[PDB]
RNA sequence: UUUUGGCAUAGUUGC
């Protein structure tokens, strides 16, 4: 999975095995990108 | 006017701009309803899920 | 937080107005002339951009993601 | 027991209002006109909303709802459209929606106005009305808005965003002859602009055998539809809605 | 029923488990009631 | 192939 870094909004792969931590940063929160599920809504 | 004969409304209505709030309370955080469901652990009665 | 496409009340179109009237303001238009060369006449849309707050602006302070 | 015979007189028409009056006519007829200009004059207005990719301080739902307010001109398109639940397409087609399609990347460093001109349609008859404009968003640098949209024939009826009018003033018997309204203090009541009183009256005497006639209408057209089109389509579709509810009666009496 | 004999605690009912429950926590925790801890407290003193 | 769950302290809030 990709995560962002919530300081330098850096895309970096990360497994489920590896403690999270910013690739070029070092820093330690994380977002996740945003679905590519198609969502629809109406405009009321 | 009334809305809906169009007819006028016989007294003269107060009417202007107010500063209103929207409180936290919304129906659809304190609407419920039990039927049938995951009863107390001790007392054998309904709770609080 | 932006300014609202419609008025609440009578569904006039206001949301292309706002820049409009801050320009306005900055030529030194009192607000009642301003909402005036808007061309804003029922007070239910005069209400509209006179007590709007664009919060937005504050918004775009901080970064992106 | 038969039709009043009514009679209009056009006393303004411009690009944003028609004001004119209506004699010779029941009170329920006229406010029927007045009601039907709200809410059962169809025009076209976002209402399907695709966001394939947001990056604004404003959620999705914000934008979508944003969007169904933005006015289009539909002033002769709406006609030969169909309703998008009786169109037999599947789901979309060009004879029951318009489509619609936005992408801005702000990749600047001063804030991007996303307004209504970045709204791109597939039918040059159907644009946003302001093609200053409406303001959808502002973008910060590196923020991105890309979405697709269809736009549907529909009535304010269903919701307020297919509300062609930006208020309907609408008047009958401007001093009170009627005294279907009773002032407490007539004096203190300013002139209709449609009086016919000296500023030393301040209401028509009294009448016993008075009737609501003569209403005075003022119809402005929020954008969609010019104000004519907007009352031709109304008194259309009033007719054509008596005339289905004829032909339902018919069925339930045979 | 009721000799004052019998006022005088000799023999102590222990309830069952029903009033007194071990709720179970966080998969397996076992978490016992009050009851049980001052049950455990008086078999330890009558044991010694 | 049909599940189930912490509790009992304090606070805040609604009528
Ligand atoms: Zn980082
Ligand atoms: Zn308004
Ligand atoms: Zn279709």
């Amino acid at each position: 999975m990709i995560y962002i870094c919530g300081e330098c909004h850096t895309e970096n792969e990360i497994k489920s095995r590896d403690p999270i931590r910013c690739r070029e940063c070092g820093y330690r929160i994380m977002y996740k990108k945003r679905t590519k599920r198609l969502v629809v809504f109406d405009a009321r | 006017y009334n809305g809906f004969t169009g007819r006028k409304i016989t007294s003269q209505i107060f009417i202007g701009p107010t500063y209103y709030q929207r409180l936290k309370h919304m129906v659809d955080d304190k609407i419920h309803s039990r039927a049938r469901g995951p009863i107390q652990i001790l007392n054998r009665q309904p709770m609080e899920g | 937080m932006i300014i609202p496409v419609r008025c609440f009340t009578c569904g006039k179109i206001v949301g292309n107005k706002w820049e409009a009237y801050l320009g306005l303001l900055q030529a030194e238009y009192t607000e009642g002339d301003a909402l005036d060369a808007l061309g804003l006449k029922r007070y239910c849309c005069r209400r509209m951009l006179l007590a709007h707050v664009d919060l937005i602006e504050k918004l775009l302070n901080y970064a992106p993601l | 027991p038969y039709a009043n015979q009514p009679t209009v007189r056009i006393t303004e028409l411009t690009d944003e209002n028609v004001k004119f009056i209506i004699e010779n006519t029941d009170l329920a007829v006229a406010n029927s006109i007045r009601r039907v200009f709200i809410a059962e004059v169809p025009i076209i207005a976002i209402d399907w909303v695709q966001i394939d990719a947001n990056s604004s301080v404003l959620h999705d739902e914000f934008i979508a709802h944003r969007l169904g307010l933005i006015p289009l001109t539909s002033d002769d398109i709406v006609d030969k459209l169909q309703y998008s639940r009786d169109c037999t397409c599947e789901e979309f087609c060009p004879e029951c929606s318009v489509e619609f399609t936005l992408d801005v990347r702000c990749n600047e460093d001063q804030t991007r106005h996303v307004t209504s001109r970045d709204l791109i349609s597939n039918s040059p008859r159907v644009i946003p009305v302001t093609s200053d404009d409406i303001l959808i968003v502002k973008l910060r640098k590196g923020q991105e808005l890309r979405l697709r949209a269809y736009a549907k024939k529909g009535f304010g009826k269903e919701h307020a965003k297919w509300n062609p009018t930006a208020g309907v003033a609408f008047e009958y018997d401007p001093d009170n002859a009627l005294r279907h309204t009773v002032y407490p203090k007539p004096e203190e009541w300013p002139k209709s602009e449609y009086s016919e009183l000296d500023e030393d009256e301040s209401q028509a005497p009294y009448d016993p055998n008075g009737k609501p006639e003569r209403f005075y209408y003022n119809v402005e057209s929020c954008g969609s539809l010019r104000p004519e089109t907007i009352v031709l389509s109304a008194l259309s579709g009033l007719k054509k809605k008596l005339s289905d509810l004829q032909t339902q009666l018919s069925h339930e009496i045979q | 029923y009721a000799r004052p004999e019998w006022m005088i605690v000799t023999v102590l009912p222990v309830p069952p488990l029903s009033v007194r429950p071990a709720v179970v926590m966080q998969g397996s925790a076992r978490n016992q009631d009050d009851l049980t801890h001052k049950l455990a407290d008086i078999v330890k003193i009558n044991n010694q």
